[PDB]
């Protein structure tokens, strides 16, 4: 039972973030975020491991919840007569990266470096485990202040990773790449990539750099501040017009600009407290 | 240069 279980608190982000509250855990005070989804609501099924037939977000977040990551985890779902309900992790201080970006504007690199990598480390987590996120950006991204660890949220766009085509896509138009707006084709790994792209130009200039259609297939990056030649060289790689051209997630980490990694305590401790 | 959110 869900209200005997948890006690229920306010809407987090008024909304921002979907239907989702804050929580405490009856059971041992730990803080959860609640998150609803309406059946009605739900486009894309799929069943859980035993055949339960749920929302995809379900299968897709249990596939990622096992071990530690850097994922918001599901520690627990319902079914109701109208909705599914989703207990998650529930960081604290938390910021989401879009609302950092605007408040601190364009990130010191070596400051983005440490993000970028968290987020990289992240999506290979994902798809080690089978899942394709397909909504990576700034708004999906939880910043834990106090321990300076990054984590995914929302995977209500996200399927289950293949290398076959996929010729759907419910994501976000500005992160989505050359190929989709073109031909309403993608691959999962190049398609990703182009986000991280986006995301990283986001990370050291302080907003995305397409707005348009035009912009987007017209593959012209102007950088709006100073960006260093090894950021600028790998940012214009992951946003390699034709996806083969763009690197792979072992080329990304491998690139000169991501090299000497801050910890995250130590990203705390020199850009967070 | 206005910056905003942008809907899945
Ligand atoms: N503090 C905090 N804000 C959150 C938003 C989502 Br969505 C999931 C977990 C969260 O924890």
């Amino acid at each position: 039972p869900l209200e005997s279980q948890y006690q229920v608190g306010p809407l987090l982000g008024s909304g921002g973030f979907g239907s989702v509250y804050s929580g405490i855990r009856v059971s041992d005070n730990l803080p959860v975020a609640i998150k609803h989804v309406e059946k009605d609501r739900i486009s894309d099924w799929g069943e859980l491991p035993n055949g339960t037939r749920v929302p995809m977000e379900v299968v897709l977040l249990k596939k990622v919840s096992s071990g530690f990551s850097g994922v918001i985890r599901l520690l627990d779902w319902f079914e109701r007569p109208d909705s599914f309900v989703l207990i998650l992790e529930r960081p604290e201080p938390v910021q989401d990266l879009f609302d950092f970006i605007t408040e601190r504007g364009a990130l010191q690199e070596e400051l983005a470096r440490s993000f970028f990598w968290q987020v990289l480390e992240a999506v290979r987590h994902c798809h080690n485990c089978g899942v394709l996120h397909r909504d990576i950006k700034d708004e999906n991204i939880l910043i834990d202040l106090n321990r300076g660890e990054l984590k995914l949220i929302d995977f209500g766009s996200g399927a289950l990773l293949k290398d076959t085509v996929y010729t759907d896509f419910d994501g976000t138009r500005v992160y989505s790449p050359p190929e989709w707006i073109r031909y309403h084709r993608y691959h999962g790994r190049s398609a990703a990539v182009w986000s991280l792209g986006i995301l990283l130009y986001d990370m050291v200039c302080g907003d995305i750099p397409f707005e348009h259609d035009e912009e987007i297939i017209g593959g012209q990056v102007f950088f709006r501040q100073r960006v260093s030649s090894e950021c600028q060289h790998l940012i214009r790689w992951c946003l390699a017009l034709r996806p083969s051209d763009r690197p792979t997630f072992e080329e990304i980490q491998n690139h000169p600009w991501m090299q000497d990694v801050l910890l995250p305590q130590e990203t705390a401790e020199i850009h967070l407290h | 240069r206005k910056r905003r959110r942008h809907p899945s």
